[PDB]
RNA sequence: CUCGCACACGCUUACAUCAGUAACUAAUAAUAUACUGAUAAUUAACAACCAAUAAACCAAAACAACACUAAAACGUUUAUUAAUUACAUUGUUAACCCAACACAGGAGUGCACCAAGGAAAGAUUAAAAGAAGUAAAAGGAACUCGGCAAACACAAACCCCGCCUGUUUACCAAAAACAUCACCUCUAGCAUUACUAGUAUUAGAGGCAAUGCCUGCCCAGUGACACCAGUUUAACGGCCGCGGUAUUCUGACCGUGCAAAGGUAGCAUAAUCACUUGUUCUCCAAAUAAGGACUUGUAUGAAUGGCCACACGAGGGUUUUACUGUCUCUU
RNA sequence: ACGAGCUACCCAUGAGCAGUUUAAAAGAACCAACUCAUCUAUGUGGCAAAAUAGUGAGAAGACUUGUAGGUAGAGGUGAAAA
RNA sequence: ACCAAAGCUAGCUCAACAUACUAAACAAAUACAAAAAUACACCAAAAUAAAAUAAAACAUUCACCUAACAUUAAAGUAUAGGA
């Protein structure tokens, strides 16, 4: 009915979804990671 | 990710253990089977499909137990039983008329007279006459009873030839294996689970049976009445 | 509503104070005054108690054959609980004899009793509420080891307006900095049965001390005029709710003042120790709008520590008390009155 | 949506996660579910007797100081085991396969404060 | 056959060996120097490490043949838990004795005499049933788990009770988890009956036997009946590692030798959780008769021979609603042969103390058609628990 | 006037005290829980972290006495090892979270319906038009596509379509669509991750829809088995012309031609091309509306299922009263 | 490359359904909490990038719902609404 | 008269040279859900570049298109091309 608040919050979900052990844990999320640090990123992830 | 399976456990037990039900998806995570999902709870009692199975190797003598309960089993159509002899118990397929406290015979001696066969007696196919009804009939010998299990279903030895025996499955198709196969004489208990009517759609999500899609389909070659030549048969005997 | 969870075995150090200030209870060292008026009745066995009480001693210490306890500490929860049950039962068991309301009475093995009350007033310093005036509640939920329950009050010990020049102690502080946390859950008022049991009145309390409240632990904590205080804290707790409990299940409240004292008796044990309390509930008006012209205040009489042996050794008793027992069987004896 | 510049804490997480703050374990877990406090994991603060101690945290401000000289290994030997070794030299006494005597050490696995794995924390 | 393990589930088998290793008198060039897993070097192979410095909690469990006690044979036990079959045949079969429906006479004299009553007896068990059941807990359903062992210490309590008029029952004390231990050897099998029970009653004087000479000659008579596909052991743990010895819950010197009444609890919530009473009735067996024998083979010595004197024991089992009494007589110790005599055992059994009890009022119809309390009461299991009780004096 | 207390998840100090608000935030002032500065705070008993290895263990939870089917989470005991010695670490505020906002929206659980929370109106006058509510002479659907809305009623019936409960186009369509029990086909004689820890009374790929009467003809074409013949339509799908004839309308009948058969039963102006407002009867004073009959519908038709039937439906049409501002005609 | 914290469907673990008629916990009936959204009127840069009020259907089941996980685009999922 | 307008600086860009090429800080904790001292393992992996465009369409073809051999000529030559 009502849109706009698609965004539940969770620290669980947060850290298992865009998390540093679930970014390393695959060769695409240290790609990730590298372009983060490449571009200078004060926050690489959650 | 990928997941793991539920059947780890090694040891036999008399107990239901419980199981974790996964609806057409594989390990991956994908839709391998559709219309699986979301039924009733459940255990999963171990049977112990090889009837020959002696405690101790001391002693390989066929041997006696003796019924204790015919039970409801909701993992198949069949109704088990739990049967002990010696000093462990394990559950295997009620046939028909099993009833609790009842006497049940295991052997695998093969002599020159065929055994009088009573409905809960596991003879090899070879000391077994001629014609009688028989199920959770035996690939090869020792491996286990993979076929017939299905309440009501039973096969029927057709004859003995050269110390092999042929017998018809329920699908009318010809069977043919070593005689020293271990068999069960009898029909499956529950015999009436044909002429079961479900009362509603939901007794179908009860038993786990998602609908169908909604896409219509239109029938291609397949469809029609394909009247076949019956197959031949299926030998396991591993001629030389 | 929001409410304290009074802890009656507490670690405080000093909470006996405390309590009695959230009970308006003064407490009285030494033995009520006793009613002399008695007759001659107790000539029993000393002996055959004394040997009842060894017998517990050493088949709760050295008799009993357990499983091997692999901690070589032995830990006196498991040591001191069995020999508590049993040494209320063979005690009510010889005493009841002399005292026929001990048979007919009723024997609660660990089971709760429940008191929930409201002391004074607080206004909310935090949240939308404010500035407003929010009425202190307490509730205590305690387990005792073991309870007697019995058909007709106990008679009181003194007259519902005796005065005392004591006054109660009150703190000028937060009771948060006890510590106390504030906890919200079912409030209930429960005396060891329902109110559709017979039993509505009870006439002793039995509470085994904890392992974390031991004479040990204290030294250790530096903590050594605490160790009575823990005492006094437990029994004004557990009394007073169980008084409480009483009353209100007779049917009287804030604004139906208790008419006749509730009277209490309870017997705190640790591993080796042992120590008696009175506890006179005459008061219940113990709410801001009730206590403004109430002068009646509840008392509380106690004992100090004393031990009951001394090192028991190879199924032989070493040391014995013969006062702890005679006051043990006084409390047991202590019979309602006849009418 | 949440915030990521902040650092990750105790606080903004469920129940179920409680990290410590830096402090160091004392202990582990018994039988019964409670902690075991091990009294040789927690530190002794050893403190010397200050009462007959005639030292100040200040100094006197018309007292010099001093050029700086860092200590150095090969000033060290020079205080401590040069003496030593050539006074043996001299008298003809020096053995260059044992020199356990002038403070040199074979292994440290042997003594209770070691250098290398740094057993002491301070 | 059908294994039941899973590949996929099982551990799996360590990775194939580098080829280096295969090469005679060739070093392999591993990541073990830097401490590290690297791409390009071979797996280094380590020795299994070996913790000179022995750690109890981090160090694997021994083996059950290095244990001092492990002894080949191997002994069936029995301890609180164990299920049996065919409880009371196997029970009977592995005891020795002969069973009887009914309770002892002299068990029926002290039960329905009039004078051993309480002063309001139906009344006082009437409260007893609805303290129990409703009563004791806050809660409006209390679990079962709650009010077995409230309802059995409420009648323990009654039983009590009566010791004003009987100055007889102060000889007696209750015991709370004692290990009790006896083995015997039966027909060329081991079996020992070890563990502990629910509550224990011990009294300084022992329990008059009740069985006359003409019922024990007339067990000499009676054979036990024996089935064939199952083995006795059925319901048994088999377990190696054991000792053999009489090792009752008491030390040497104890006051009160005698075990007079043992209380059994089925104090579970779940039906698959609880014992059933077949099962209930063999357990009762097997523990009075380990507390027998510890008593005999005290008294009169570890040889195995007929007893003069024989020693008779008492047990209650509690449902929450449903009793089992035993009377249990050891006559004889020799069990090895089967010829000689047979101890005797009365066994009461599906004793009702009530029939239901409705903790909530059930309004049907707007009216309310069943009011609180228990509907159904029968005060004769109440009477045989207090026979059983007073059974001493 | 009554959505209040607490906990879980989530936000981080927005919480408390003092001081200031000319301006910055409140959609405006007063002042301040929402702005500024300074100082303090949430103290554990509630919660997080809190044994493994073998063996005895089929007997449900629903007041659980004992039973039903859909067969059902929730446990003890025994034996071997479990550092043993106070006080460990962490969450404790709030008027708060997700919606760009101090948003009439979205929010799990335990308690009671007030003993706790708040204020519809910044101050006037009382124009039109608009939204909401109340009341109304006589009439009582005459208004309108429709009785939509409203109403002092809140009932009885007749048809079409789907058996029924249910699901669907979040955000213009909730249905006559999908699914559904039932009935039919096809595809498989079998082992360690789906199917399945199952074995043809089983499991998949599908069609149509309970039940009742039934499902008529055809392998000529295209598919599928058979690796060619031959079998299959509850497979994809198709089931006729021309002309004269009984006594005038018709054609029982005949001649001839092509086909694989030439549309059987049933129903019928239908949700069914156009002619159509087909003809006739009932209902109304009047009807292209509704229902019942006639019926070549040369483009109806039998599991892409054909016919009736109970119950059912915020589905689509038609009536009988009762009801009323829908309307006469508004106030 | 990143997305199943919304939604479609599953997988573990939990929680809810008060009252009334009924031998019934009957994919029964009335009506609450709760879940959907039939009709109308406001609103149409609004309270709202889908709402408010009145009125409706289900309401012991193919029912809702909390936490955690999975299926990722030549795809997933779908009681087909592309 | 408000609103306003004007500075010359921070710094950037293109090259050349150049040591030879992942700057400084790393006391403690950092791939448990990162900044959380501390327990019997699993660790790991590779398989062509495609198309947008041009050929006025589009199927064969379409340089450069993250692979060192640079410069002056041979030479836009021989050749490869739905030629
Ligand atoms: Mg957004
Ligand atoms: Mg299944
Ligand atoms: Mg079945
Ligand atoms: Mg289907
Ligand atoms: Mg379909
Ligand atoms: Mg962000
Ligand atoms: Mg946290
Ligand atoms: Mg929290
Ligand atoms: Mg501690
Ligand atoms: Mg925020
Ligand atoms: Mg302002
Ligand atoms: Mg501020
Ligand atoms: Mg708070
Ligand atoms: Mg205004
Ligand atoms: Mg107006
Ligand atoms: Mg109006
Ligand atoms: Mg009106
Ligand atoms: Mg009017
Ligand atoms: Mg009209
Ligand atoms: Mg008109
Ligand atoms: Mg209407
Ligand atoms: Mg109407
Ligand atoms: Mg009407
Ligand atoms: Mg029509
Ligand atoms: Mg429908
Ligand atoms: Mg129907
Ligand atoms: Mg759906
Ligand atoms: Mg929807
Ligand atoms: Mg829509
Ligand atoms: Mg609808
Ligand atoms: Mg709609
Ligand atoms: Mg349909
Ligand atoms: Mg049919
Ligand atoms: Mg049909
Ligand atoms: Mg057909
Ligand atoms: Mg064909
Ligand atoms: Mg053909
Ligand atoms: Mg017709
Ligand atoms: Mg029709
Ligand atoms: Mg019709
Ligand atoms: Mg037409
Ligand atoms: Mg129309
Ligand atoms: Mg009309
Ligand atoms: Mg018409
Ligand atoms: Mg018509
Ligand atoms: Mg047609
Ligand atoms: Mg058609
Ligand atoms: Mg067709
Ligand atoms: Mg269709
Ligand atoms: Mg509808
Ligand atoms: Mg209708
Ligand atoms: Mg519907
Ligand atoms: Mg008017
Ligand atoms: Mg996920
Ligand atoms: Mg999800
Ligand atoms: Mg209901
Ligand atoms: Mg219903
Ligand atoms: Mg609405
Ligand atoms: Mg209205
Ligand atoms: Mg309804
Ligand atoms: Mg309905
Ligand atoms: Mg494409
Ligand atoms: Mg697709
Ligand atoms: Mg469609
Ligand atoms: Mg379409
Ligand atoms: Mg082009
Ligand atoms: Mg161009
Ligand atoms: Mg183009
Ligand atoms: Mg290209
Ligand atoms: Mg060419």
């Amino acid at each position: 009915k009502a849109r706009g608040n698609e965004y539940q919050p969770s620290n669980i979900k947060r850290k298992h979804k865009h998390g540093w052990v679930r970014r390393l844990r695959t060769p695409t999320g240290v790609q990730v990671i590298l372009r983060r640090m490449h571009k200078g990123r004060k926050s690489l992830s959650h | 990710a990928t997941s793991v399976s539920w059947k780890s456990r090694t040891k036999y037990t008399v107990m239901p253990v419980k199981m974790r039900k996964s609806g057409g998806r594989n390990h991956t995570g994908q839709i391998q089977v559709h219309g699986i999902g979301g039924g009733h709870k459940q255990r999963y009692r171990m049977i112990d499909f090889l009837r020959f199975r002696p405690e101790h190797e001391s002693k390989p003598g066929p041997f006696e137990e003796k019924v204790i309960a015919v039970r409801y089993d909701p993992c198949r159509s069949a109704d088990i039983a739990l049967v002990a002899g010696g000093n462990r118990k394990r559950w295997i397929i009620a046939t028909e008329n099993m009833k609790a406290g009842d006497t049940v015979l295991n052997s695998d001696h093969i002599g020159r007279m065929a055994v009088a066969a009573r409905e809960g007696d596991a003879h090899p196919l070879g000391a077994l006459p001629v014609g009688t009804l028989i199920n959770n009939v035996e690939s090869e010998p020792g491996r286990g009873a993979q076929y017939i299990r299905a309440a009501g279903t039973c096969g029927v030895l057709l004859r003995k030839v050269n110390g092999t025996a042929i017998i018809q499955l329920p699908s009318k198709r010809q069977m043919q294996v070593l005689e020293t196969c271990i068999a069960t004489v009898g029909r499956v208990s529950n015999v009436d689970h044909n002429k079961r009517v479900i009362g509603k759609a939901g007794r179908n999500r009860w038993l786990g049976k998602r609908p169908n899609s909604g896409l219509w389909q239109r029938k291609g070659g397949w469809a029609g009445r394909k009247i076949r030549p019956l197959p031949p048969m299926k030998s396991y005997v591993k001629l030389p | 509503f929001m409410k304290y969870v009074v802890y009656p075995q507490t670690f405080a150090l000093n909470a006996d104070n405390w309590y009695q200030s959230f009970t308006k209870t003064v407490f009285l060292s030494g033995l009520p005054p006793t009613p002399a008026k008695l007759e001659p009745e107790p000539t029993l066995d000393i002996t055959a108690l004394r040997e009842a009480v060894c017998d517990c001693l050493l088949q709760e210490h050295f008799f009993l054959r357990r499983k091997k306890r692999a901690p070589v500490i032995q830990d006196r929860e498991a040591i001191a609980s069995p020999f508590l049950d049993q040494l209320v039962a063979s005690l009510t068991g010889l005493l009841s004899v002399h005292n026929p309301v001990l048979a007919a009475a009723a024997l609660d093995c660990k089971r709760p009793v429940h008191f929930f009350w409201l002391r004074g007033e607080e206004i909310i310093p935090r949240g939308h509420r404010k500035g407003r005036v929010d009425a202190l509640r307490y509730q205590i939920n305690d387990k005792p080891h073991n309870q007697i329950r019995i058909s007709r009050q106990l008679p009181e010990f003194v007259p519902l307006d005796y005065s005392i020049p004591i006054e109660v102690p009150v703190m000028s502080c937060k009771p948060d900095k006890l510590p106390l946390f504030k906890r919200q859950y079912e409030n209930t008022i429960f005396i060891g049965s329902k109110t559709a049991d017979p039993l509505c009145y009870g006439h002793t309390q039995f509470h085994l001390l904890p392992d974390k409240l031991k004479r040990e632990k204290l030294l250790k904590q530096n903590c050594a005029d605490q160790i009575e205080v823990v005492f006094r804290a437990n029994a004004i707790a557990s009394l007073f709710a169980w008084t409480g409990a009483q009353a209100m299940y007779q049917g009287f409240w804030s604004e139906a003042d208790v008419t006749r004292p509730f009277v209490s008796q309870g017997v705190i044990t640790d591993g080796k120790y042992f120590s008696f309390f009175c506890y006179q509930l005459n008061t219940l008006a113990l709410t801001a709008q009730a206590d403004q012209n109430n002068p009646r205040k509840n008392i509380c009489w106690g004992t100090q520590s004393k031990p009951l042996y001394e090192t028991i050794e190879d199924n032989n008793v070493k040391g014995f008390n013969d006062d702890v027992l005679l006051q043990l069987v006084q409390f047991l004896l202590n019979r309602p009155k006849e009418d | 949506g949440a915030d990521r510049m902040s650092k990750w804490t105790s606080k903004r997480g469920p129940r179920t996660f409680c990290k410590g703050r830096g402090a160091k374990g004392t202990g582990f877990h018994g039988r019964d579910g409670k902690f075991v406090q091990i009294k040789e994991m927690i530190p002794e603060l050893v403190v010397p007797e200050l009462a007959g101690f005639k030292l100040k945290p200040y100094v006197n401000y018309r007292a010099p100081e001093g050029t700086d000289t860092p200590l150095t290994a090969k000033q060290l030997f020079l205080e401590t085991a040069a003496p030593a070794i050539e006074k043996d030299f001299k008298a003809g006494t020096f053995d260059p396969e044992h020199l356990e005597k002038y403070g040199f050490e074979p292994t440290q696995e042997g003594k209770l404060f070691q250098l290398y794995p740094k057993n002491f924390p301070r | 056959a059908y294994e039941w393990g899973v590949r996929s589930t099982r551990k799996p088998e360590p990775p194939p060996l580098d080829r280096v290793y295969e090469i005679p008198g060739l070093e392999p060039i591993t990541y073990a120097g830097k401490m590290h897993f690297m791409p390009g070097l071979a797996r280094p192979v380590f020795p299994p490490w070996d913790p000179g410095w022995t750690h109890p909690k981090f160090r694997r469990l021994p083996p059950l043949h290095e244990h001092p006690l492990y002894k080949d044979q191997a002994c069936y036990v029995f301890h609180q838990r164990c299920r049996l079959l065919e409880g009371v045949k196997q029970a009977l079969w592995l005891t020795k004795t002969q069973l009887i429906e009914g309770l002892p006479e002299k068990v029926l004299r002290l039960a329905d005499d009039p004078r051993n009553h309480i002063e309001n007896q139906d009344e006082r068990v009437l409260n007893a049933i609805s303290h129990a059941r409703l009563w004791h807990s806050t809660e409006d359903i209390p679990k079962r788990e709650t009010y077995c062992p409230v309802i059995v210490d409420s009648l323990i309590q009654l039983c009590k009770s009566q010791i004003l008029k009987h100055p007889s029952l102060a000889r007696r004390i209750c015991a709370q988890n004692n290990t009790l231990s006896a083995t015997w050897n039966r027909e060329s099998i081991l079996l020992q009956v070890h563990g502990s029970s629910g509550a224990r009653l011990n009294a300084k004087d022992p329990l008059p036997p009740v069985a006359s000479q003409e019922e024990v000659e007339a067990t000499k008579n009676h054979v036990l009946e024996t089935f064939y596909p199952i083995s006795p052991t059925m319901g048994l743990q088999e377990c190696n590692v054991y000792d053999v010895n009489d090792d009752t819950g008491f030390q040497e010197g104890y006051p009160y030798p005698c075990p007079h009444t043992l209380y059994f609890l089925e104090s579970a919530n779940l039906r698959p959780r609880r014992f059933q009473p077949d099962q209930l009735r063999a357990k009762m067996i097997l523990f009075a008769f380990g507390s027998a024998l510890a008593q005999a083979r005290l008294l009169y010595g570890n040889d195995s021979k007929v007893l003069e004197q024989p020693v008779v024991v008492q047990s209650v089992g509690t449902d929450g609603r449903l009793f089992q009494f035993l009377v249990l007589q050891l006559n004889t110790t020799d069990l090895a042969s089967d010829e000689g005599v047979k101890n005797l055992a009365w066994v009461d059994s599906d004793q009702l103390l009530y029939q239901h009890f409705w903790c909530l009022p059930v309004i049907k119809k707007k009216v309310v058609v069943e009011p609180v309390g228990p509907i159904g009461f029968q005060p004769e299991t109440f009477r045989k628990f207090l026979a059983l009780y007073l059974h001493g004096a």
